[PDB]
This record gives structure tokens, sequence and C-alpha cells, in this order.
């Protein structure tokens, strides 16, 4: 929420969620 | 009664992200893989 997404950790829908 | 339009609204911005994304991708460097290049483009319209 506070802009630090680590696509390391999550990434190996989603995006209309968060709009 | 927002929500009702603000699907459609909605649709139109993610379409023109996708698009500037598309520009920039194909701007920076001509990656064979689809998954690299794709999972990768999304990571940077998530995160730019």
């Amino acid at each position: 929420i506070f802009g630090q997404i680590p696509l390391d950790e999550i990434d190996e829908l989603v995006t209309f969620l968060l709009v | 009664r927002m929500m009702k339009d603000v699907f459609f609204f909605l649709f139109f911005l993610s379409v023109w992200l996708v698009a500037y994304g598309v520009t920039t991708q194909a701007l920076l460097h001509p990656d064979g893989r689809l998954e690299w290049i794709f999972r990768r483009v999304l990571y940077r319209p998530y995160l730019q």
C-alpha cells in the first residue's frame, strides 16, 4: 500500500483488485 | 451506481496503460521467451 511491491517474493486478476 | 460505469472506464484506462508498457518495452530492447518478457512487462506496469 506504501509503494513496496516485492515481485521477488510474490510472483513466480490481481491488477484488477488493486485498481 | 458509480462502479457500474467504473467497470468500462477501468477497461479503457487499462488498455491505455498496456499500450504505454508495450511502447516502452519495444523501445528498451527488442527476449524470445514469452513468460520472461510478459511477466516482466506486467511487473513493470504494476511497479513503475
